[PDB]
RNA sequence: UGACUGCUCCCUAGCAUGCUACUACCG
RNA sequence: GCGGUAGUAGCAUGCUAGGGAGCAG
């Protein structure tokens, strides 16, 4: 313990956004059977919120992983990651984004980072870094409670990391993580944006020509706090992969190591006293969102390896398949290291018929037809034998959603439904949100960040340009939600030069802003050009 | 925050920082200001200083908008612009606000400091809004003043009750009461934490100062206290309200057919109900305190306040409530600390009574019935204001006489103030006169009244008594030690010792002279009945033993003595100051 | 910004350039002319352009201000905005069940804790005089946010178990009135 | 219609909240609660129960003067 | 940027100007001013240029320099503080038992889990129903970890205390549930 | 008491270029 | 009569840094 007596926390309400809503239903919305109806709200949490969250980890366990087949499908994985660079980097090379964040505990008795990002050399910086790589600084950590809308009453948490450890990984992974994140048209796609008509290009980038297509997502039940540890580990050393020379051996291992101790399992500041996190990951370090995306990767191969194999053997019948399968097995049981030769035949095998796109922690996967039915391509079942085995979860079927039209596009990915529409001339892909959140979103805030908008409107401009592709909806009250957003604009703004013209009678003196509540600023948005 | 021009009225959102009082300042005003006086800092959304880091300007005219922030002329980036321009000053409003040209006035207010009866009588014929700020940075004045004083600090305590002290160096050592409060602390260089309220009084003999704690911690010789001090606040009430009519008296039932000892009143009582507000001008204890307490049971049962200026006076007041009034309607209340011990006969500081009784000084602000003030020629216009905004009721009585002295002033110094312009229902009596009027007494002598009418009143005040031949002079002298601005009598005091066997019907006087620490030593005298000449007033008692001892202004005033004088149901002893004076009084010496 | 010196010699050289163009003369003066009309224009604009400039920064600071000051007082004022919005939304929404307890509340009586639903779980009423006790007390039961409770006690302010019609409106000011009672849900 | 349930729910409590009624804890727990709960609700009844089974905490409060507020 | 020696030329240059042009005679005196007047502003440009750049260059100077000046003082604020903070944490563990159950090591390395468990005194512990409570801090004390322990006081939520009396089996649907108990290294 | 990323809109300040006219300079 | 240079003001482009806000994980 630390005090002598325990800290409890509260999670206020949201408040009301009166005005807005009166408009609302002033345009005859919220009439009883509408098909748009609020559903997100702020939910508000009473006193041992915290620990009585952050108990889940009894949900992740030990366990072990077959070693020989983990020891192959790391090196297929590593065939998925041949197309970047990275490396150890110094200190007027990192770049820091907002540096004016939090800064773990107990560095935050004193202020943000603009202190120890500023108080702080390059040398000394560099001396930080190459001295870690031959001792360990075994860290804290905070847990914070989010507040901001959602669907479901559980709790946030979101683990606040002490400086001592983003200040280095940094320095040892920005290379690579921005050669990852600028590049376009591959398998992960962080970093590349639903406009411009870019939405569109995603989608028929990971079709491309699997012969008979379904499309089919999942999710992961509990996702970062029931992945084990070899897994976490896994995705670690296929990042440094790429460090062959900046780094050497020890450098490596004692880097790995204050990883490992730093966000895999170290004590956990909640509240006001000190835990111990057994095991699992924690979503607030360096390298989460990519590190996420490779474990995916990993279970969405171990899925089809299991598909392969786990078929019998005399009704395959492409001979060619057939050797494969058997020259498989004798790679991975048999042997004892790497056939390239044959690694090589296998990621080409799956680009073939198993195309996918990945974000962190959320997959797209289009898969040729009926090799799924003859089962040479792990379609859902596999999906939960593997999350149980090795993810020691269940992941319900209630919530992967399969598809076998391939026009009106996939069911939900990143939250967003995808419609398609003629633009111009041509067919393209425009992805909407569920209104709801749009408007649930609208009439709710913390404070003046809402409260009383003819302060704000940059919001509802946002809130507009995000909404507009429910312009094309078949359905109504859809539509209506942009004309909604639009008129509002519209008057707000009226009102306030209103009043600039009306208490002090400084009248504004020229417009431009009609741009604004007409709707050809937006639309001119989602269009391929700058 | 922003507002209303203080004076010009204009609504705006500066702040004259320069001030003491930083009101609201339409542009055109603000800008004169700036450029009349002396006041030279100008606050809005921030205050306008040279933003340079170095730069530091009063006036915002060598101000310079620069950039985004305000500059001195030093830093005046070249796409700078000045503030100060052409008869404005840049803000908000800033072609709402409506200048306004009493530019006289308020330079008037806001450059002097309340040293002139000048001050005082513009001050109090100024403007309504101006009224109250003139009355606010008058109590702020006050404060500053208060504040300028100095420490005390221990030499040794002598017992838990008694302590020997003194103060810093010079620093001006206050005159003694209860009205001088403390706090000290017992710093070991830290550990400096509040020890508490203590108040400081004249020990009985040398260098002895009895402190009264509320607290329980022991004093030593490393020890001392401060001065304490509350913070006086802004206000909003209007010194004044509308006077009007209606048809009649509305909505109540009075008391039909009252009693003859308030018969001589209904005509006045229900003239209540036809002006808005009433007001009484009467002589000095003249069924008038009684006349209302007629009128307030003139309507039987209501939510009715008996309030006046001071202690001692609502306090006589209630026990005549007491007197005429069922008791069990009644409740006086008192202060909280309330170190002042007084008539408490109801249910003491039970708020909810229908008629209830406190002092100004923290008069709950609450809503009434008709309540009535009491000794209106006492208190600051302030005071009038604090009040009409704390209450809320239906008519307004305000009584008073400003032949009878008001507030002390002890700023007003030289150059005193004048009837009318002690406050504003001064100026109404003095000017509409009274609302209603009853004028004789019950109360005091014949020769005494004889005294008091070719003195402050006319011969035109002519009572209802007798001489009764109980009115003695002196005229003799000896000691005056004098200690910190309350002078004392010993010889004086012990021929009256010795007097004090002399007439049986005075081993029940008052001891009263113009003096505090006199009357509070004139307690170690013979344990006499005692008052200072204030802490009577309005009252009425049998006898008061007058040692009129120094003869200073203030202890040879006129109105001092007249209200010395105006309180005598029976008789007065006076052992005289000024022979003029000392014959202007009627009677035998010895 | 049509009224600064510049623009005044703007206008007479344009005058008396136009007299000449018009009046017909040498393509000497015409240079002589156009130079000067050059000048004129060339410095005049551009002082136009800065105080133009200068005016829209002026306008910019000044409603950005207003902007800031609007803001911070209404964060000062959250507390009367708040329930003022409340109290109108809930006679907004009209339930005399709501009514109900709302206006009772505004005569006297108000619960001493949460209002509990089920069959059981008693509450506590505060009744603060005879009159107040007639009108919802008939009989052992009692109509209250619309429910039906019935009684199992009474006591006044002193906390003497008074009885039931043992208290009556004649003996009533035989009774401290902040009646404290008890009942239990239908 | 019960969508303004809703809201005015969010207000409320909002007051409960700057009352600082959260010095308690048993309070800010049953509140909580209900919030959360009408927050999901699903048909205007059971709501209206939840509405005033809380609506009654902050009368029993005297920080309100609802004598005044009630002035229309 | 008039005290310039350019500004002296360029004000002649002008003075001779006006002066034959007020009495205006000749092309070539026309001439004269007319050159002189071109290059005295060809010497105005460069000053009244490169002076521009030479002031607002000081001036970016100034900032940058201001800024670097106060980075440093709060690094002398932050190191001073985090000392401190580290002594006052210091000279409250120095208790001779750690310095055995060191000096009892193998080596002088110990692992972490084992020092605040064994050598340290004041024990807090949370409880959140009745029912543990009387089933491990029930009575005045107890052992745990392997010694004995003393209650204090039993705060609560609200922190209020409570004493070892209230907590009945029936009393407790009156509490604020996770009862606080303060117990100490009892010996 | 507020984590690591990524995509966007609006408003400044600097910069470079780039465009255009004026004026002066030399062929 | 034509080139280059020099300033000016205008217009564009981009890049920089600086704040304000929105979304997805
Ligand atoms: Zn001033
Ligand atoms: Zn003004
Ligand atoms: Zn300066």
């Amino acid at each position: 313990a630390l005090t002598n007596n325990v800290a409890f926390q509260t999670v206020k309400p949201g408040n009301f956004n009166k005005d807005f809503y009166d408009f609302a239903v002033s345009k005859g919305f919220f009439k009883e059977g509408s098909s748009v109806e609020l559903k997100h709200f702020f939910f508000a949490q009473d006193g041992n919120a915290a620990i009585s969250d952050y108990d889940y980890y009894r949900y992740n366990l030990p366990t072990m992983c077959d070693i020989r087949q983990l020891l192959f499908v790391v090196e297929v994985v590593d065939k998925y990651f041949d197309c970047y660079d990275g490396g150890c980097i110094n200190a007027n090379q990192v770049i820091v984004n907002n540096l004016d964040k939090s800064a773990g505990f107990p560095f935050n008795k004193w202020g943000k980072a603009r202190l120890y990002y500023d108080s702080m050399s390059y040398e000394d910086q560099d001396a930080l870094f190459a001295y870690t790589k031959r001792n360990v600084i075994p860290t804290i950590t905070q847990m914070n409670l989010k507040y901001a809308i959602s669907a479901k009453n559980r709790a946030r948490t979101v683990a606040g990391v002490s400086i001592c450890s983003t200040m280095t990984n940094r320095q040892f992974h920005q290379k690579l993580l921005k050669s990852i994140a600028a590049t376009r048209g591959a398998t992960v796609v962080i970093g590349t944006s639903k406009f411009y008509g870019g939405w569109h290009n995603m989608l028929k980038t990971v079709y491309s020509d699997v012969e008979n297509p379904h499309l089919m997502g999942w999710d992961y039940p509990k996702c970062d706090r029931a992945m084990p540890n070899m897994l976490r580990i896994m995705a670690s050393l296929v990042l440094a992969r790429k460090h062959t020379t900046c780094c050497s051996l020890s450098h490596r291992f004692y880097r790995l190591a204050n990883e490992c101790a730093q966000v895999l399992s170290e004590m956990v500041m909640c509240g006001g006293s000190l835990y111990v996190k057994p095991g699992g990951t924690s979503s607030g370090d360096a390298t989460t969102a990519y590190a996420n995306s490779v474990f995916n990767i990993c279970q969405a191969v171990t899925a089809n390896v299991n598909a392969l194999l786990s078929t019998d053997g005399n009704k395959i019948a492409d001979k060619y398949v057939r050797n494969l399968q058997h020259r498989l097995y004798e790679c991975l049981y048999r042997n004892r290291d790497v056939d390239t030769d044959f690694v090589n035949e296998f990621y080409a095998y799956l680009r073939k018929h198993f195309s996918m796109m990945i974000l962190s922690d959320d997959a797209v996967v289009c898969f040729n037809s009926t090799y799924a039915s003859q089962g040479l391509v792990a379609s859902i079942k596999n999906f939960k034998s593997v999350l149980y085995y090795q993810n020691n979860v269940f992941m319900s079927e209630a919530k992967c959603w399969t598809e076998t039209d391939l026009t009106k596009g996939p069911h939900e990915f990143c939250s967003q439904h995808t419609m398609l529409v003629k633009q111009g001339d041509d067919y393209v892909y425009l992805p909407y949100p569920d209104p709801s959140r749009i408007l649930g979103a609208g009439c709710f805030v913390d404070d003046i960040v809402k409260t009383d908008g003819t302060l704000m409107i940059e919001r509802f401009v946002s809130l507009a340009i995000d909404a507009y592709p429910l312009t094309k909806h078949p359905n109504q009250e859809y539509a209506d939600v942009f004309h909604l957003y639009l008129q509002y604009i519209r008057k707000l703004h009226d009102e306030l030069t209103g009043h600039m013209l009306d208490m002090y009678s400084v009248m504004l003196t020229n417009d431009n802003t009609s741009r604004y509540w007409e709707p050809e600023f937006y639309e001119a948005m989602y269009t391929p050009h700058t | 925050a922003v507002g209303a021009c203080v004076l010009c009225n204009s609504q705006t959102s500066l702040r004259c920082g320069a001030c003491i009082r930083r009101p609201f300042l339409c542009c055109k005003c603000c800008y004169d200001h700036v450029i009349s006086t002396s006041h030279k800092l100008v606050l809005s959304v921030n205050p306008y200083v040279c933003n340079a880091p170095g730069c530091d300007v009063t006036d915002v005219t060598q101000l310079y908008l620069g950039g985004m922030s305000y500059y001195c002329k030093s830093h005046k980036p070249p796409i700078s612009f000045p503030l100060c321009a052409n008869g404005q000053v840049f803000g908000l409003y800033k072609n709402t606000c409506v200048g306004s040209d009493n530019v006289t006035d308020f330079n008037a207010i806001a450059t002097c400091d309340w040293t002139n009866a000048g001050d005082y009588i513009l001050a109090n014929t100024c403007t309504e809004r101006l009224k109250l700020f003139a009355a606010e940075t008058l109590k702020a004045t006050e404060e500053t003043f208060k504040l300028s004083y100095g420490i005390a600090t221990v030499r040794e305590v002598l017992s838990d009750r008694e302590l020997h002290l003194s103060w810093e160096v010079g620093k001006p050592r206050p005159p003694l009461n209860r009205n001088y409060v403390f706090t000290g602390y017992r710093v070991t260089k830290n550990s400096k934490v509040q020890i508490g309220e203590y108040t400081f009084e004249k020990g009985d003999y040398g260098d002895a100062v009895v402190y009264r704690g509320t607290t329980t911690y022991k004093l030593n010789v490393g020890d001392y206290f401060v001065l304490t001090s509350h913070t006086v606040m802004p206000l909003s009430a209007p010194t004044l309200v509308p006077q009007e009519h209606y048809v009649r008296i509305t909505g109540l039932y009075p008391t039909l057919n009252i009693s003859d000892e308030f018969s001589s009143n209904v005509a006045n009582y229900q003239k209540v109900g036809m002006q808005k507000y009433s007001t009484l001008q009467g002589p000095p204890g003249t069924g008038k305190s009684h006349f209302a307490i007629g009128l307030a049971l003139y309507y039987p049962s209501a939510r009715i306040v008996y309030t006046a200026c001071s202690h001692a006076a609502v306090d006589a007041l209630c026990e005549k409530a007491l007197k005429y009034l069922p008791i069990d309607k009644c409740s006086r209340i008192i202060p909280a600390r309330a170190r002042v011990e007084c008539f408490d006969k109801f249910k003491v500081n039970s708020t909810l009574e229908q008629y209830v009784f406190c002092t100004v000084n923290a008069l709950p602000e609450t809503t009434a019935d008709i309540v009535v003030f009491d000794e209106i020629s006492m208190a600051t216009n302030y005071d009038l204001s604090v009040v009409n905004a704390r209450l809320r009721a239906k008519h307004y009585v305000y009584i008073g006489d400003p032949a009878q002295l008001p507030a002390p002033r002890t700023l007003l110094t030289k150059g005193t103030l004048e009837p009318e312009y002690f406050n504003s229902v001064c100026r109404l009596m003095k000017t509409i006169g009274p609302d209603m009027f009853l004028g004789t007494c019950r109360r005091c002598p014949a020769e005494i009244v004889d005294t008091v009418s070719a003195l402050v009143y006319d011969n035109k005040l002519k009572a209802h008594k007798d001489k009764s031949a109980q009115c003695f002079k002196m005229f003799y002298k000896g000691v005056i030690t004098h200690d910190v601005s309350s002078a004392i009598n010993r010889p004086q005091i012990g021929v009256v010792r010795e007097f004090l066997t002399r007439n049986p019907a005075w081993r029940k006087a008052v001891f009263i002279s113009p003096y505090n620490s006199q009357n509070a030593v004139a307690s170690k005298i013979l344990g006499l009945p005692t008052q200072t000449v204030d802490s009577s007033q309005g009252s009425e008692y049998d006898y008061v033993i007058f040692t009129q001892t120094t003869e200073t202004a203030h202890s040879c005033n006129v109105n001092r003595f007249n209200v010395a004088i105006t309180r005598a149901k029976v008789g007065i002893l006076c052992i005289m100051s000024d022979r003029d004076l000392y014959d202007k009084l009627q009677f035998t010496s010895l | 910004f049509s009224s600064l010196p510049s623009y005044a010699a703007f206008a007479t050289a344009q005058e008396a350039y136009e007299q000449a163009v018009a009046n017909g003369d040498s393509e000497v003066v015409l240079k002589k002319l156009k130079k000067s009309l050059n000048v004129a224009k060339s410095e005049f604009d551009r002082d136009a352009a800065m105080q133009r400039k200068l005016e829209k920064m002026a306008d910019q600071a000044m409603t950005q201000m207003y902007k800031q000051a609007r803001s911070e007082d209404k964060r000062a004022k959250v507390t009367s905005a708040m329930q003022t919005m409340l109290f109108t939304m809930l006679r907004k929404l009209d339930n005399d069940a709501l009514n109900n307890i709302i206006n009772n509340a505004r005569d006297g009586c108000v619960p001493l804790n949460i209002i509990p639903l089920t069959t059981a779980a008693k509450l506590m009423v505060v009744i603060p005089d005879y009159n107040t006790y007639k009108n919802t007390c008939d009989g052992t039961t009692f109509t209250y946010a619309s429910a039906l409770w019935e009684i199992q006690q009474v006591v006044d302010a002193d906390s003497k178990i008074v009885q039931l019609s043992e208290i009556s409106m004649d003996n009533s000011p035989n009774l401290a009135w902040p009646l404290i009672v008890t009942a239990l849900r239908a | 219609k019960m969508s303004d349930v809703k809201c005015t729910s969010v207000v409320l409590l909002s007051v409960l909240q700057q009352l600082r009624v959260e010095s308690s804890s048993k309070l800010w727990a049953q509140c909580v609660q209900l919030h959360n709960d009408i927050l999901l609700a699903k048909d205007t009844t059971e709501a209206f129960e939840k509405m005033v089974s809380l609506l009654s905490v902050l009368l029993s409060m005297q920080g309100a003067v609802d004598i005044n507020k009630l002035c229309e």
